[PDB]
């Protein structure tokens, strides 16, 4: 899913 | 809609987002509530399952003692969802274990269920409108995704309506390319969600907006001056790594490849894969070997993490930094990849001197790789804030965490219950 990490 | 925006058809990138006003560093452009979310399994008893508030003295649901509220409201309004897991998880016991995309799925059709209408959450695009790259799919992705629908059959039967295997597939599809992970502070997962309006913005490696959490409410800000006709843009990845990589992920995850200035230009690809300067220079099939190498070690640590031990964990860092050392520099993301993760190793031991010793070579080459404001970079900063602070070293704690503060109020805004918890810290010590 769409994250920064 | 949303006022001061609009959806727009962005040429080469189906639907998006575009400005009709300007927006300066720091602006709300717009917040979302979540359409769907699901609290991750390991943040159970550490927030409140309805709001995400993290709270100590939360209240256990009574059934399956595995969901736990901030009160009897809390409790009440989380029960449409609840329900889906509470009776399941007490009856199948141990043998209980649905993915997280399989959790998320089975309250998109609860939803649906309820609430067929278009919801706030969808004021320019709908969960129904999602693009899900079916026919991209290859046997391999296809496969996984019916593991996801026999799962959903297999622990959401009781109270849900399923449509077709067909219907089925381009919903966990739709999923897989429009679900956002929720993270803390601290880039730790928290849990899942859908946010169809944040959705609708597209990809690039130099954003001009972040996302960002208040308990399940997304919140988008500028980071870059926005003005009116430009073209909303997130990041969907971690902008650490350099062009190769990161179209890689691209690719494999959201069936694209990025054309922004970054990926057309590479101009920091250099700097992010840094030789170092030796007499006798090492050869570019040499180069080539240890990315090779590098991105074969951060596989294996992966894998290796569901089952080393945390000296076994340690070993694969020293090891392959020590291999990587003879080519790379200390600031080239690979030998930084291997840093960070030992960096956790140290802080799940509770080795708090040795995770602030890679935090402290992790911190100045992440702010030269990372955009200029970056939640990586925030999060790397009061990581070292707080460690400074547990080892008594209060004014290295004080300037960590008033560089994670800097960062935070342009991207979280400067209301946000995290950067209250922050000054709260510099505060009582
Ligand atoms: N920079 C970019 N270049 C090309 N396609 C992009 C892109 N950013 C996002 N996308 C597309 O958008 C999908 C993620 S959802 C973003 C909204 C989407 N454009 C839509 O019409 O629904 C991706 O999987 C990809 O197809
Ligand atoms: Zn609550
Ligand atoms: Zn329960
Ligand atoms: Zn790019």
């Amino acid at each position: 899913l769409k994250s920064k990490k | 809609g949303l006022g001061g925006l609009e959806r727009f058809c962005s040429p080469g990138k189906g639907r998006g987002l575009r400005a009709l006003q300007p927006f300066q560093v720091g602006d709300l452009l717009f917040s979302c509530p979540a359409y769907a979310y699901v609290l991750t399994v390991n943040e159970r008893g550490n927030h409140c399952e309805y709001c995400f508030t993290r709270k100590e003295g939360l209240s256990k649901c009574g059934r399956c003692k595995q969901a736990f509220y901030c009160n009897v409201e809390c409790q009440k309004e989380d029960w449409p969802m609840h329900k889906l897991e509470c009776s399941p998880m007490v009856v199948f016991g141990e043998n209980w274990n649905p993915s997280e995309t399989v959790r998320l799925t089975a309250r998109i059709l609860a939803k649906q269920k309820i609430h067929p209408e278009r919801t706030p959450s969808e004021k320019l695009l709908a969960v129904k409108e999602f693009e899900s790259h079916l026919d991209k799919l290859d046997n391999e992705k296809k496969d996984l995704i019916q593991s996801d629908i026999a799962a959903l059959h297999h622990f959401y039967s009781k109270h849900l309506e399923f449509p077709d295997n067909d219907s089925l597939v381009v919903l966990f599809a739709q999923v897989n390319c429009n679900g956002f992970t929720i993270e803390d502070e601290e880039l730790s997962h928290l849990g899942s969600a859908i946010f169809p309006d944040v959705a609708l913005m597209n990809h690039s490696c130099c954003p001009n907006v972040i996302v960002t959490y208040k308990g399940t409410l997304a919140e988008v800000r500028a980071v870059q001056e926005i003005k009116p006709g430009e073209e909303v843009f997130t990041s969907y990845i971690d902008l650490l790594y350099p062009t190769e990589d990161r179209n890689d992920r691209l690719r494999d995850s959201y069936f694209f490849t990025c054309e922004c200035q970054e990926c057309t230009t590479k101009d920091k690809d250099k700097a992010k894969v840094e030789i170092r300067k030796l007499s006798d220079p090492p050869k570019a099939e040499a180069i080539r070997d240890m990315v090779r190498y590098a991105r074969n070690v951060i596989e294996e640590f992966r894998r290796a993490k569901h089952y080393k031990s945390p000296s076994e964990l340690l070993e694969i860092c020293e090891l392959s930094q020590e291999k990587m050392s003879s080519v790379f520099e200390d600031s080239n993301v690979y030998m930084l990849h291997m840093m960070y993760q030992a960096m956790g190793v140290c802080l799940y031991m509770q080795d708090w001197e040795g995770a602030l010793q890679y935090g402290q070579k992790i911190i100045k080459p992440y702010s030269k790789h990372y955009p200029l404001y970056s939640l990586n970079v925030a999060s790397m900063w009061l990581k070292l804030g707080r460690l400074y602070m547990g080892l008594e070293h209060k004014a290295a704690g004080e300037k960590a965490l008033k560089k994670a503060i800097a960062i935070m109020e342009v991207a979280h805004g400067k209301d946000h219950p995290y950067i209250s918890e922050i000054k709260q810290e510099i505060e009582s010590h």
